[PDB]
């Protein structure tokens, strides 16, 4: 009622204004908590009414921020869960406890994805290796910081030019002693002749195996395809989305251009056009392998996960 | 031969109708007019009807539709034990399958037309109703783009495609058959309708397609293919000569590898070229 | 205009004669019939004659031959101070240059035909006397090979090439204009005669060439180009649209990058595509 409305409005405003909260795992946990909180205090006779209600709230949540689709694909995952539960109960009153225990085991699966990636990380890192990483994410940082517990290798951290987020990852990896080397994003092809394999993360995996990620990794993947080095995307399953690339041109998230050109530049700021896209598009032909909590998958297999976690009816939400 | 006459009557009554759907309708009419209470006796008559349809029509689409109809008849024979109920069940299932297939062009139209941007430059091969349907669905959503159509030297249907598309009042330009590498730098995306999709993800199509896909790889343009579900065939051509000679006849056909193809568009969705292998081994020949 | 009439009389008297050599002969006849004792006054009349020849003939070969003849006249004017001896010196040097150019096809024939192996599969573009000369020199050395000739859809000269080559009694097959990616797997080497060679090593040629060179790169077949010394032009097209529009006229011309070309064959030798830049900057425009 009132508590539901103020929590939903606070969620919409904290997704509209900035990044609240910080990491994707805790916001996926609070999105699943919001979905279970909005299904325990409502009244419905048919499952289609709850389907349309979840569809309307998901439309509102993607209208809050279109580039942040983790809430959208988690709403879609809850929609496919209630769809398969209505299908297995149709072929009538015990459905709500089934959706509550399904959301509970989904939260158990979501709490142990990074430890599963760390458990399967041992078959992808050998001794005296060099590793390239762009941007910053806790998944690849935890990946490298536990893979260095038994292996000795090197990590090349290239910073990001809009927001220098590679610096905290470099000082977090250097506390574990992985011999990390900090460089810019400007000598990538100047260092790609020595990079053996590239371990990166992403923001959103698309339906065709493509991915949006932090900016500068499409160039890095082009260099990795030029030098034929394997590209390893360590991404969990809540970053998987059915949103196709050529869809209403709202792909990139454009942010304020002060990080690119500051306000103290002068009179030349009027006659210039400074853009700052924080995200970039990588096609699936430049990707070699995805690493999720269930294991490794080809970019020519992601559609099956699109058939195993989402429904083609709920693509428009 | 009443089957070839019924196929010609089903294909000639509607010029905007495909040949594989007329072959499936002819196979359903032959299964309705057979009335033979035998499992293998119906399968032999169905195989004879598919051979008679492939002897007349030299397309790969009618052969793939016959193979899918034979797999459907084998599934209906393996599902039901008794044949008397299985005949009516197969008739009703074939009617529902034809109803689902007849609405697939609307699925391609409302599913694929979102990829075309405004002010784009489409490159289009010879005449097919799938590309014309997705282009009229693109101009139905108030989109402006320049179309470059291949002249289709063996059968002048790209000129017929441009004559059908200029009545739609869109900017259409007939380009030369040897000029698909000349206009690849200005065409930001290319959509080529196929007539047969092999298991690995490549397409069996008209002779001018594959080299254009080579021009889609050296010039990194996204090669989009629109094809329905009845054009799936359980074949694997290794080279351009491993296609069967019954589909060749100066060849009329080629093969495009799945590495040169970006995306596929079927009624089951916008799908990676690796997914037709999933559907073909989930259908089990 | 007596210059266009003399050019038509020089080009129509011999069907096995190129257009650039007739343009060079017309320019030498105009320099002999000018008799103007002026340095810049002869250069302006020569530039007017080149503009009149390029207004009639839309080929790149006559423009490159005119540019090389203007550079030769500038070299003859910069070598000798007085003009009275320089006119006769330029006339004798042009006669010796035409004598050296007239024997260049024999140089291509005896220099390039050693690359064709026995039992090979040659792929050949539209009609040019250089490829016909090197093929008759190849069959003069008792070699057997299968020839696949492009039909050349704008001007049916590949059919004329096959009609000229079947009188030579060689196995010649007319392939479709949209089938150069179909027969690339069976053609182990491809020889395409060009009509204009730009500075970096690419070639300006007929519209069906460049995509075939793309098929020469994805299928790693060696793309061989035969072209004489008068087809060198000091131009740099960046894309397919950076060629001048006076050589375009449905385009009739394209551009092939030097990365897709394996070797060049000129009377100065069998040479890397980087060597035409050496000759063009040693000639100094």
């Amino acid at each position: 009622g009132s508590e539901l409305s103020e929590r939903i409005e606070s969620f919409v405003e904290t997704l509209k204004r900035g990044g609240g909260p910080r990491s994707s795992e805790e916001m996926a946990r609070e999105t699943l908590g919001l979905l279970r909180q909005i299904i325990t205090d409502h009244r419905w006779s048919n499952a289609g009414e709850l389907m349309e209600l979840i569809r309307r709230e998901g439309r509102r949540m993607t209208a809050a921020q279109p580039s942040e689709t983790t809430v959208g694909n988690m709403v879609r995952r809850v929609l496919k869960i209630i769809r398969e539960e209505y299908g297995r109960l149709h072929g009538y009153a015990q459905l709500q406890s089934n959706i509550i225990e399904a959301i509970n085991e989904l939260l158990v699966e979501l709490e142990g994805t990074m430890e599963n990636i760390a458990a399967q990380a041992l078959e992808h890192i050998h001794s005296n290796e060099v590793i390239m990483t762009i941007g910053f994410s806790r998944t690849v940082e935890a990946f490298l910081k536990e893979a260095a517990r038994k292996r000795k290798f090197h990590v090349i951290v290239a910073e990001c030019a809009p927001f220098c987020q590679g610096h905290e990852m470099a000082v977090n990896l250097s506390k574990a002693g992985i011999e990390t080397t900090v460089m810019t994003d400007a000598a990538i092809f100047a260092v790609m002749s020595r990079v053996n394999k590239v371990i990166i993360g992403t923001k959103t995996i698309l339906a065709n195996g493509a991915l949006r990620a932090v900016t500068g990794t499409h160039t890095l993947a082009l260099a990795a395809k030029h030098h034929s080095t394997p590209l390893i995307v360590c991404a969990p399953m809540f970053k998987l989305s059915p949103q196709f690339p050529n869809e209403e041109d709202s792909f990139h998230k454009f942010v304020a251009p002060e990080e690119v050109l500051p306000f103290t530049e002068g009179d030349i700021l009027e006659k210039v056009s400074v853009h700052c896209p924080v995200f970039d598009y990588v096609p699936p032909e430049l990707i070699t392998l995805f690493i999720s909590n269930i294991g490794g998958n080809a970019p020519s297999y992601i559609y099956r996960l699109m058939s195993e976690l989402y429904h083609p009816d709920d693509h428009v939400l | 031969k009443e089957l070839i006459e019924y196929f010609k009557s089903q294909m000639k009554e509607d010029p905007d109708m495909a040949s594989a759907v007329a072959a499936i309708r002819t196979l359903l009419e032959f299964l309705k007019r057979d009335k033979g209470e035998t499992i293998q006796g119906l399968r032999a008559n169905l195989t004879s009807a598919i051979e008679t349809l492939c002897g007349v029509d030299s397309s790969v689409a009618v052969s793939s539709g016959g193979e899918l109809f034979l797999r459907f008849i084998s599934l209906a024979s393996l599902e039901y034990s008794d044949y008397s109920k299985c005949k009516k069940i197969m008739i009703e299932r074939g009617e529902l399958f034809l109803r689902r297939i007849s609405l697939s062009r609307n699925k391609i139209a409302d599913l694929c037309h979102t990829f075309i941007k405004d002010g784009a430059t489409i490159l289009t091969h010879a005449y097919s109703r799938v590309v014309l349907r997705v282009l009229e669905a693109a101009v139905a959503a108030k989109k402006r783009f320049s179309v470059y159509v291949t002249e289709s030297q063996p059968d002048l249907s790209g000129k017929k495609m441009a004559k059908a598309l200029c009545h739609l009042n869109v900017p259409v330009t007939v380009v030369l058959d040897a000029a698909v590498g000349y206009i690849m730098e200005k065409a930001d995306l290319v959509i080529v309708g196929a007539e047969g999709v092999v298991e690995n993800g490549g397409i069996i199509n008209k002779i001018g397609t594959n080299q254009m896909a080579v021009c889609a790889k050296a010039q990194n343009k996204p090669f989009y293919v629109v094809a329905e579900s009845f054009k799936f065939v359980r074949l694997f051509p290794l080279n351009q000569q491993d296609v069967p000679d019954k589909f060749k006849y100066h060849p009329w056909v080629d093969y495009t590898a799945p590495s040169l193809i970006t995306l596929l568009f079927t009624d089951l969705g916008v799908l990676t070229p690796s997914a037709v292998s999933d559907e073909l081994i989930k259908l089990y020949l």
